[PDB]
C-alpha cells in the first residue's frame, strides 16, 4: 500500500551510489587529460543570461554550505544494515534479521509450555513471601541440608530428620522464619536504609545483582574485605558518596570534605553463605548492623540476627531464597516512594 | 524531602567499587545483545583495537586498587563489543565503548606517501655501523655506480658487492632498475651494507605489495650494532 | 564557468553508464556529494592549523 | 589550561575567526581569542615548579 | 590586525603610542605569523605588558642581571624585609 | 536553457531543506536515508603489473 514511498528512497540510494562511484573515477584521470580540454571549451563558448544565473547561484551556494558553515557544533533499529540487491540473495546480516522476525511470530507456533521451571524466572519473577509453599520451597531443594556427618549439633531444633546420609531442613520452620527475615527487609527498604547483599559463591553475582536493583541497595559477589565495616575509613573512604532525596534522587548538591569521609554503615546485611564470611558476620556483630543469613545445617545459627534455615549449596535454593527477599524489598521500596507521591 | 548520604555506587562495598561498576554497565551491553552476531572479518585480522592503556584505566578504574587482572576482563568485554557485526552494532554499544578508545583524535599522522620524484627515481637513505648511504633507482636495465666508479672499482669484495645485490634478488629485478649509490664513511661493509639497506628503501615505492617479501629477508631493518666504548 | 561545465561533466561520465530523475533529483544528489567533499577539506584543514599551533600551552 | 586553549582555537576556527591560502597559512586569529581566560593571575602560579618543600633529610658526623 | 591611533589611544598609555605606531608602519598589514615550536619567547598566556607586575616582574630599583640603572642609582636601600611578597592572596 | 533550468531548481530546492534545520554536514549532508556520514582514503590501488609481480 506505501511501499512506493520505500522504493523512491531506495531509487535516490542506487543514484547516489552511482553518483559516487564516478567521482572516484574521475580522480584517477589525470589533469591533463580533463582540465586542458574543459577549459578549451570555455574559451571557445561564451556565457548566457541563464547560464550566469548558476554561475553565480552555486559560488553563494558553495560559499555558504561549504566554506563559510560551521563544521561541527558546540530504521532506528538496525540503522547500519547495507541492503543487498533486490537480485542478489540475502546477505548474513540480513539472514540474521530474517531469522529474527520468524522467532517473534512463528518460531512458538504449535503449543505452548506449562508447569516447567525455567532458571531465570527464580531472579525476575521471584514470588511474594506471602505466596510460598513448601512446595515451592521443596522444589527449590531448600530442604537439602548437609551430611549427617558434618553436622553442627546447634542446627538439631531446626533439622526434620535424615534421609539419604544428609539431614533434612523442616520446611515448616523455613518458611515462618523466610516471612520474618522478608519483613524485616521490607521494613528496612520502606525506611530507606542501606541493604547489603553479600554473597561469595561461584554463580552468585547475577541474583545478588539483580537483588541489589530492585531494592535500591548495594551487594558484594568477589571478596569481603576484613576491616570494611570496622575499618571503613581505611577502605571506603575514598570511594564516592551521594545525596538523595525521599524519591532517591541524586539532589546533585556537592559535599563537604567532611561528609565525603564519614562511615556508611548498612543497615541490613544479607549473607548467602555465611560460613564462608565469618569475617562479615563479626564486623557486623561489632558494628550493631542486623543481618539476616541461609543457615545450612552444618552452620552456626547464633551468628545472625534472622537465621533462614535452608540449603546454602544450590544456586536455585539460594536465587529462590534471595529472590523473596528481594521481592519483599522492593515492595517496601514502593509502598515508601508511594506515600511520598500521596 | 528528606534528604540521606548514600554511597553512589552499587559497588561500594566490594575491593574497586569503580571497575566493578564499569564492569556490570559491559555486562548488561553483553547480555542486552547476546544474539547479535560476531565479525567475520575478525578471521581476517582487522587491525583495531585502540583501547586505553592500563595506567589511563587506573584513572577512572580504582587507582591502586586496580589489578592486571581486572583491566584483562574489561579488554575481553570491550572487545567482544567492538566485534559486534559494523552493520548490526547499535548506538548504545558504541556510546558506551567510545570512553574507553584512545584519545588520538586532536593529532595527526606525520607519515606522507612516497612516490617517484620528477625524473622517476626513488631516493632512499641508509646507514650501517659510521656509514651512510644516499641511493636513487630508477627503473633501467642493471646499471649500477658508486660514487661514480664502477661497482668492481670501488668495493673489491665480492661479498660486499652481493649484498648490495640481494635486495635486488629478492624481488628478482636485477636487470630491471638502475642504481645511482652515493655513500661516505665507515669502511667497504659499512658501506657496501648501507647501500644494501638503501636500495631495499627504495625498492618500496615501485610495488609496494613487495614490503612484507623485503622485511621478511631482513633488508629493511636497520643494524643497530655500532663499536661499543668498553665499560 | 568550471563551476557549472565541471559539474556537467560529472553527469556526462554518469552518462555513459546511463547508456527524468537525472533532470532533479540527480543533479540534487550531485550536489550534495560535493559539498560533503568540500566539508572534509575544511576538516582538515583546521586539524593542520591546529596541529601548527600550540595546543598545549603549559605541559604537554 | 591545556584543554581551554585548545578549546579556543577549535572555536575560533568553527566559526572562521582566499581558499588557495586556506591551505597554507596557520595563522588561527586574534591573539585574544586564542588566549581567553589565559591571564597572569591564573596561569604563573599554578604552573610553578619545586614550590612545597615535600622532604628533608639532616646526617652529622 | 592594524588599529588606528584613536582606539590605541583609549587603552594603552602614551609613552607606548610611538611604539605601536612604528609597528604598524613596518610589519605589514599582510603579514602571517608563524608559531615556533623550538623557542617558546612568550609566556605561556596573554599579556600586553603594559605594567610591571609586583611579584612576576623584577623590582623597579633594584639591582640584578637586567637592572637598567646605573649602579649609582639604586633604591634600595633596606634589607630586613622580603623585597616581592607572594602575589594574589600572598 | 533547460540545463540551467533544472540546476536552478536544483539548487533551490536545496537552499530550502538545508534551512529547514541548522546546517551541519555530518547531519545535512547524509547519504539518502542515513542518520549521518562522519566527516573523517589513500589506499592506491595496486596496478595491474604491480598486482602480477607480487602473485
Ligand atoms: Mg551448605
Amino acid at each position: 500500500p506505501n511501499n512506493n514511498d520505500e522504493v523512491m528512497l531506495l531509487q535516490q540510494k542506487l543514484l547516489y551510489d552511482e553518483i559516487r562511484s564516478e567521482l572516484k573515477s574521475l580522480s584517477q584521470v589525470p589533469e591533463d587529460e580533463i582540465l586542458p580540454e574543459l577549459k578549451k571549451s570555455l574559451e571557445q563558448d561564451k556565457l548566457s543570461d541563464k547560464e550566469q544565473q548558476l554561475e553565480a547561484e552555486l559560488s553563494d551556494f558553495f560559499r555558504n554550505y561549504a566554506l563559510l558553515n560551521k563544521l561541527f557544533d558546540s530504521t532506528k533499529p538496525y540503522p547500519n544494515l547495507i541492503p543487498s540487491a533486490n537480485d542478489k540473495p540475502y546477505s548474513s546480516q540480513e539472514l540474521f534479521l530474517r531469522q529474527l522476525n520468524h522467532s517473534m511470530r512463528t518460531a512458538k507456533l504449535g503449543a505452548t509450555i506449562s508447569k516447567v521451571y525455567y532458571p531465570h524466572k527464580d531472579i525476575f519473577y521471584p514470588p511474594l513471601p506471602e505466596n510460598i509453599t513448601v512446595e515451592s520451597l521443596m522444589s527449590a531443594g531448600v530442604h537439602l541440608g548437609q551430611s549427617t556427618s558434618l553436622w553442627r549439633s546447634s542446627t538439631q531444633s531446626y533439622i526434620y530428620g535424615e534421609y539419604k546420609g544428609i539431614h533434612i531442613i523442616d520446611l515448616n520452620q523455613t518458611l515462618s522464619y523466610l516471612k520474618r527475615a522478608a519483613k524485616v527487609v521490607e521494613g528496612v527498604s520502606e525506611s530507606g536504609g542501606i541493604i547489603l547483599f553479600l554473597g561469595t559463591r561461584q554463580g552468585q553475582k547475577r541474583g545478588l545483582e539483580e537483588a541489589a536493583k530492585k531494592t535500591h541497595g548495594y551487594y558484594v559477589s568477589t571478596r569481603w574485605i576484613p576491616g570494611t565495616l570496622t575499618n571503613s575509613t581505611e577502605i571506603s573512604g575514598i570511594w564516592e558518596k551521594q545525596e538523595i532525596d525521599s524519591n532517591d534522587n541524586p539532589t546533585e548538591r556537592a559535599l563537604s570534605p567532611n561528609e565525603t569521609s564519614k562511615q556508611v554503615k548498612p543497615d541490613l546485611l544479607v549473607v548467602l553463605n555465611p560460613t564462608e564470611n565469618r569475617n562479615a558476620l563479626l564486623e557486623a556483630i561489632k558494628s550493631r548492623v542486623p543481618t539476616i543469613a541461609i543457615i545450612d545445617t552444618d552452620s552456626e545459627p547464633s551468628l545472625v540476627t534472622y537465621p533462614i534455615p535452608g540449603n546454602d549449596d544450590s544456586l536455585r535454593s539460594v536465587n529462590f531464597l534471595l529472590g523473596v527477599l528481594a521481592r519483599a524489598g522492593q515492595r517496601g521500596l514502593q509502598n515508601r516512594l508511594a506515600r511520598n507521591n500521596e | 524531602l528528606p534528604r540521606r548520604i548514600v554511597p553512589k555506587l552499587a559497588t561500594f562495598y566490594s575491593a574497586n567499587p569503580n571497575h566493578e561498576d564499569r564492569i556490570n554497565r559491559l555486562e548488561r551491553l553483553l547480555r542486552k545483545y547476546i544474539k547479535l552476531p560476531s565479525q567475520n572479518n575478525n578471521e581476517a585480522q582487522q587491525t583495531k583495537a585502540p583501547w586505553i592503556s592500563f595506567d589511563e584505566y587506573a584513572l577512572i578504574g580504582g587507582g591502586t586498587k586496580l589489578k592486571p587482572t581486572q583491566y584483562t576482563q574489561l579488554l575481553y568485554m570491550l572487545n567482544k563489543l567492538h566485534n559486534i557485526d559494523p552493520q548490526l552494532t547499535n548506538d548504545e554499544i558504541t556510546s558506551e565503548l567510545s570512553q574507553y578508545y584512545k584519545k588520538s583524535s586532536m593529532l595527526s599522522n606525520n607519515i606522507k606517501i612516497k612516490t617517484l620524484d620528477e625524473f622517476g627515481r626513488s631516493i632512499a637513505v641508509g646507514k650501517r655501523k659510521s656509514s651512510t648511504a644516499k641511493v636513487f633507482v630508477v627503473r633501467g636495465t642493471g646499471e649500477i655506480l658508486v660514487n661514480g666508479r664502477q661497482l668492481n672499482d670501488y668495493f673489491l669484495k665480492m661479498k660486499d658487492r652481493e649484498s648490495i645485490m640481494y635486495p635486488l634478488q629478492v624481488i628478482e629485478s636485477v636487470g630491471k632498475y638502475n642504481i645511482f649509490a652515493t655513500t661516505s664513511g665507515g669502511g667497504p661493509t659499512g658501506q657496501a651494507e648501507s647501500i644494501m639497506h638503501a636500495i631495499a628503501k627504495a625498492l618500496v615505492v615501485f610495488n609496494p605489495l613487495l614490503k612484507s617479501r623485503l622485511h621478511k629477508a631482513g633488508v629493511l631493518t636497520r643494524d643497530y650494532r655500532h663499536v661499543e666504548r668498553k665499560k | 564557468l568550471k563551476l557549472l561545465n565541471m559539474i556537467l561533466s560529472m553527469m556526462n561520465k554518469t552518462n555513459n553508464n546511463n547508456n527524468t530523475l537525472d533532470s532533479l533529483m540527480n543533479k540534487k544528489l550531485l550536489l550534495k556529494n560535493m559539498l560533503l567533499d568540500m566539508n572534509n577539506k575544511k576538516m582538515n584543514n583546521m586539524k593542520r592549523m591546529l596541529n601548527n599551533n600550540n595546543m598545549n600551552p603549559a605541559g604537554a | 589550561i591545556n584543554n581551554n586553549k585548545y578549546n579556543n582555537m577549535i572555536n575560533l576556527l568553527n566559526n572562521n575567526n582566499n581558499n588557495y591560502n586556506n591551505n597554507n597559512n596557520n595563522y588561527i586569529g586574534n591573539i585574544n581569542n586564542i588566549y581567553n581566560n589565559m591571564t597572569i593571575d591564573n596561569i604563573p602560579m599554578d604552573i610553578l615548579m619545586y614550590k612545597y618543600l615535600v622532604g628533608w633529610s639532616i646526617k652529622f658526623k | 590586525q592594524h588599529y588606528d591611533e584613536s582606539l590605541l589611544s583609549r587603552y594603552y598609555p602614551e609613552s607606548l603610542l610611538k611604539s605601536i605606531k612604528l609597528a604598524q608602519q613596518t610589519i605589514p598589514e599582510d603579514t602571517k605569523f608563524r608559531v615556533s615550536r623550538n623557542v617558546e619567547f612568550a609566556p605561556p598566556y596573554l599579556d600586553d605588558f603594559t605594567k610591571i607586575h609586583p611579584f612576576w616582574d623584577y623590582k623597579p630599583g633594584m639591582p640584578h642581571l637586567h637592572a637598567q640603572e646605573e649602579n649609582n642609582n639604586f633604591s634600595i636601600f633596606r634589607w630586613d624585609q622580603v623585597q616581592q611578597p607572594l602575589p594574589g592572596e600572598g | 536553457e533547460k540545463g540551467v533550468d533544472e540546476w536552478l531548481e536544483a539548487i533551490n530546492e536545496l537552499r530550502e531543506e538545508f534551512s529547514a534545520k541548522e546546517y551541519l554536514p555530518e547531519t545535512s549532508l547524509a547519504p539518502p536515508g542515513q542518520s549521518k556520514v562522519d566527516l573523517l582514503g589513500s589506499k592506491i590501488k595496486p596496478t595491474a603489473e604491480q598486482l602480477a609481480q607480487w602473485e
